[PDB]
C-alpha cells in the first residue's frame, strides 16, 4: 500500500495512461503487433535534505510510437499524457507538485526497423511539494 | 520451375496533405493478382529498444514472356511486403522483399 | 481547430512553403525524382509558467536539397522561406512571434549518395 | 533422419497489470509433448560486467506431416530454450533456439 | 584491526547487505545461477586537508540486477540498502558521515545477455567526519 | 560475345564561373554512340535522411580493336551513369557504372 | 544584382581569389590535376536584431591545399588572401567589417591520398 | 584415435567471505586424473597497458563412454587452462582450453 | 647528479617503491610472470613564472595491479605508496611538497586478458 | 613469362634544408631503365574532403638472375608509381606499385 | 628575408634545433633509419588588435622519439629545446617573447609501431612583443 | 624440406635500473647459431604519426630432433626479428617473425 517514491509515480503514471484508454507497454513482447503505443524507459531520484525530512524530484521518462503518416495522432496523445500527468496532487503517502519549467516534447522520425516510425519523447519531473 | 503460388501487387494512388484538417488524403487501391514461384529466408528477431520483433524476408522469381505491373508493396499469404533489390539478368527477373506494416 | 502548438506551427510553416511554390515533403517516397526540395526534421517544446498561463517556445529544424552547382537557387528559398515565416502573427488560439537572436542559415555539402548535393539547414525558435 | 529426443512446448497464459499491488497476474500454462530431432552447438563464455555466463543453442528439425503447435518457449532436458530463428522450406521446418532463464 | 579508507567502507557495506540477507558478490562466479543479487564496482577517495590531519570523501558503487517483470523488488532492495547504509557511524578508527545530497538511485533496462534484466544502479558519498 | 545493346559517350564542354551574376557558364555537349555488352547487378534500396532512394549499376565489357573515346558519363536506357572502376586486362576493356542525376 | 548575405561575401572572396591569380574550385572536378588550389567549404549566418534594422555576422571558411615539401607557398597564399579579404568596404546594397579577432590560421599534414600533402585552413568572420 | 596425454581436472572447495579480516576463506581441492588427446592451437603475443604477455590454447577431445567429471580449470604440463568452449555432438566431447594464473 | 624535474621526481619515486620491497616496472617485459607489481605511467610538467625563478608543478601516475580474490593487499600498497610519497621533501637542486587536495585513488576492475584482474589507479601532484 | 614493357627506376639525390631561405635544396636524378613483365588492377574513384581524384595500382614481376637497383620511386608509361608491397619467394621479386604524384 | 609569422618561427625553431646537433625532421623519409629525433607537427595564429597595428600570439607543436629504455636522453632533449627556444629575442621584422605560463612538456609510451617508444610533447606559444 | 639458411638465436643478460644516475645497467649477450629454413613473407609500407616505415616478417620451420635454445631476439641476415607465434605441432616447431630496432 505504501511503496518507494520510484514505483508510486510509476503506478499513478501507468493507470493514468490505462485509464485515458491507449495501450501501455512495459518491454512491448513479440506475439503482439499494433502500432499507437506507449512505453516507459526508466526514473531517477535525487535527494534534497533538511532538518525534518529529505525531500527532492523523480524524473520519469517515456515515448509514444506510431505509423509514420500518423504525427497529429501521436501529438494528441502525447499532449494527453502530459495534461493528465499535470493533475496528480497526492499518493498513498506522498505529495506530488509537477515541474513545468523543466519538461519538454521532442518528436523525431525513427527509422530503427523495416518501417518507418514516428516518434514523441516526453520527460516529466515531479517535486515533492 | 515450378510456379504455384499467388501473388498480389497493389498500388497506392494520389496523395496529398491537407494543412487545415492536419490530415493525409489517399485515393483508392488496384490490386492484380498473378502467379509465380516464391521461397522463403526465414525469420529472424531482433531487439529494438522498445521491444522485439520478427520480420521475415521472401524472394519471387519469374520466367521470360512475363510483365511485372507498377506496384508499391506485395501481399503473400496474408502478410505485406516491399522489395529491397531488384535484379533483371537476361530477359528474366528476380526480387528479393522483406515485411513491412501497413495501415488498415 | 486548435491543435497542439507543435502540430499549429508545422501546418502554417507547411502552408506557406506550399504557397510559395515549392515542393514540400515530410518523408520523400520512393518513387518521386527531381532535385529542388524542401523536408521537415523536427521539433521541440519548452515551457515557462507564472501565475496565469503556461508560455515557452517552439523549435522548428528543416532544410533544402539540391544539386551541387546550384548554391544560389539554394540560398534564395532558405532566405524565401525565412521571411515568410517571419510574418506569422497569430493561429487559431495561439499568438507567435519569430526570435531573430536565435535562428540560423547554415550551408555545408552532402555526399551521402553517388549524387553530390548542396544542403542548406535552417532553424527557427517561436516565442508564444 | 532418426527422431528419438523428448521436446515440450510450453505457452503462457494472458497477462495484465495490477497498478494498485504493483504486481503482474498471469494465468497457467499449457504443455505439449512431441519426438523430434535436435543437435548441439556448443556452449561459449562470455564476460558481463557483473561476471561471467553461460549459454547454450541448439537446432530442431522436423519433417512434412507434422503441425508446430503454438509455443512461447521449449522445455528441452531440464533446460529453457527460446527460438531465434525459423526457417520453412518446403513444407519443412527447421528452428534455431538459444538458452534463456525463465521465473520459477 | 585498522584498515584503509576504502577497505573500512567497503566490509561495513557488505556485512550490511549480507546481514540483511541478500545474497552479496565482487565478481560473479561461473558455477552459480539464480537472478536476485548485489554487486559492488569501485570505489573512489578525495583528500581535504587541514592543519590537524587529513579529511575528505569516499565514494561507492553498487548495482542490483534481477528478471524485468519483477521492478518492486529491485527497487525495494536498492532503498532498503540505502536506507541501512544511512545508519552507518564509527568504524574502528574512524567517524563517517552520508551525504544525501550527492546519493542518486537510477533504474533502466539492460540487455546484454539474452535474459532481459531490470538494473538499479546506487551511488553512495561518506563524508569522514 | 554478343553484343547488340547500345552505349552513347557523352563529353561537357569547359566551364567558368561567373562572379557577377553567380552562375556557371557551360558550352555544348559531343555525344558518340557505340555497341557494346552491358549486364545489369541490381537495383537496391537505401535509406537517407530525407527519405529513400534507389540506385542501379551496369558493367560494360569491349574486346580489343576498339577505342574509348573521353567522355564524362554514359547514357544506358534513357539513364545517366558515371564510372567507378576501370581495368584494362590485355588490350581490352571493362567498366563499372553508377547511376547519377544529371541537370536537365 | 543584390543577392542573399551568404552569396555576396561569397562572391567578393571568389572574385578576389580569381583576381590574385590563384585557381579556385568549390569541388574539384576529377578531370583537373595540379597541386596548387583553393576550396571554399561553407557559411554561417547569425542575427542580431535592433529596432530599424536585422544585422549580425558571417562565418567563410575555405582551405589550401599543396604539396607536402612546399610549406612556404602555402602559407604565402593563405596570407595574401587574408590580406586582400580585409580590404572589403562594401557590396551592392550591405556594409561590410572584417573581424580580426576570429581570424585564425592553422597549418597540419594532411594524408587521406597517397601523397603527403600540407593544408592551411581559414576562418574569416565579416560584420554586417 | 591415440589418447596418451595426461590431463588433471581440479575442483575447489567452498568460498565465503570474512567480513571482519577482510579475506576469503576457502577449503580444499579434488584432484582427478586422466589420460585423453590434446594438440595445441599455439602461443601469441598480445599488447597490454602494462606491457606484453604471452597466452596459450589447447583443445581436448574424448570418445564415449567416458564421463568428464565436474570441474572448474585443468592442469596440462605444468600449466592451468580454464575453457572457454564446450560441445558434445553423439554422445562425445570436445573442449577448448584458454590459459590463466591461479594463485599459489 | 643534478636532473630535470620530470626525472628526478621518477627517480625519487622509484627508489621508494623499490626500498619499500615491491617489484616496479617501467615497462614489463615478456620473461617475467607473478602478478604484485608497480608500473609507472606518464608524468606532466606545468610552469608559472615569477620575477626570479620558475616554478609550476609536476603530475605523476602510476598503477598497482593484482588477482581479484585480493583487494586488501592492493589497497594497502596503493597507501603505502601514496604515504611514502608524501616525505619527499628535497632533491638534489629543488624542494618539493605534495599537494594532498589533488591527490586521488580510484579502484576498478580490469578483463583485458583471460585472468581477471584489480588495478588501483594513483595520482600524485608535486608543487616545487 | 612475356617480357617487354618498359620500367624505369629513378632515385633521388641529397637534400638538406635551407633555413635563411626556407625552402629545400636537392640534387640531381640517376634514371635506369629495364624491361619487365606489368599488370594492372583498375583506377578507383575516390572521393576526399576537396572533391574527387583517381589512383592506380601496378604488379611488376622478375625472374632471377635480375638485379633491382635501388630507387625511389617508378616511372611507367608517363607516370610515376611508388611501391607498397615487397615479396622475394626463392630469389625472385614480386612488388605492387601505387600511384603518386612527383613535383615538375 | 621577410616571412609570415609562422615560417619565421617555424625557421627560427628549426635553426635551433640543427645548431643543437639534434637530427630535425618535418616529415620523417622511408629510407631514413636511426632512433633518436626531433619532428614538427603544425602552427595556429591568432590576432589581438589596437589602433596601431595587429599583433597575438603563435603556437607552435613538436615532438621527441625514442627508444623505451632511454628516458633520460629524450627529457634532456626537450629540455634543452626548451631552453634553446626561450632565447629567441628578434627576427627580420618581427619582436617575440616566450609564454611561460602556457608551456607544457608531457611524456608518455608509444607503441604504434613493433618497436615500443618513448615520446615527449611539447607545446610552445610565442607572443609578439 | 631444404635447411640451408642460418639463423642465430640471442639471449640478453640480467637487468637492473640504478636510480642515482638513472640508466639501465644490463650484461653480456650470449649467441648460438643454428641452421634451419626460412622464408619470406614480404615487406609492407605503413603510415605513423611521425612519417613512413617499413616492416618485414619471415617464418622459421623446424624438424624433431631439434631442441629451440632459450632466447630474446633473432638475427636473420644482419637484421633482428622478434617472434609473435609459437606452434608445436607433433614434436615440431613453426615461429612466425616480425621486425624489431634493437641498441647499438
Amino acid at each position: 500500500m505504501i511503496k518507494t517514491r520510484d514505483q508510486s509515480i510509476f503506478d499513478e503514471v501507468f493507470k493514468q495512461c490505462q485509464s485515458l484508454g491507449y495501450t501501455t507497454y512495459d518491454y512491448k513482447p513479440m506475439n503482439e503487433v499494433g502500432y499507437p503505443f506507449v512505453e516507459i524507459e526508466g526514473t531517477t531520484t535525487n535527494h534534497v535534505a533538511n532538518k525534518t525530512d529529505i525531500k527532492g524530484s523523480v524524473e520519469l521518462t517515456l515515448s509514444v510510437w506510431g505509423l509514420q503518416q500518423k504525427r497529429k495522432q501521436v501529438s494528441d496523445m502525447a499532449s494527453n499524457v502530459l495534461y493528465c500527468s499535470s493533475l496528480i496532487q497526492a499518493t498513498d503517502g506522498f505529495y506530488w507538485s509537477l515541474d513545468y519549467n523543466q519538461s519538454t516534447i521532442q518528436l523525431m522520425d525513427d527509422t530503427t526497423t523495416n518501417t518507418p516510425l514516428k516518434r514523441a519523447r516526453l520527460t516529466l519531473t515531479f517535486t515533492v511539494r | 520451375m515450378r510456379c504455384i503460388d499467388e501473388v498480389t501487387f497493389v498500388k497506392k494512388g494520389e496523395r496529398h496533405y491537407d494543412t487545415e484538417k492536419g490530415e493525409w488524403i489517399e485515393g483508392a487501391k488496384t490490386e492484380t493478382v498473378a502467379t509465380l514461384n516464391v521461397t522463403d529466408l526465414g525469420t529472424d528477431r531482433s531487439l529494438v529498444i522498445f521491444g522485439a520483433i520478427t520480420q521475415g524476408a521472401k524472394v519471387v522469381r519469374t520466367l521470360p514472356l512475363f510483365n511485372v505491373p507498377d506496384f508499391d508493396y506485395v501481399i503473400i499469404d496474408g502478410k505485406t511486403y516491399e522489395h529491397l533489390t531488384f535484379r533483371s539478368p537476361l530477359y528474366r527477373n528476380s526480387m528479393i522483399f522483406k515485411e513491412v506494416t501497413i495501415e488498415d
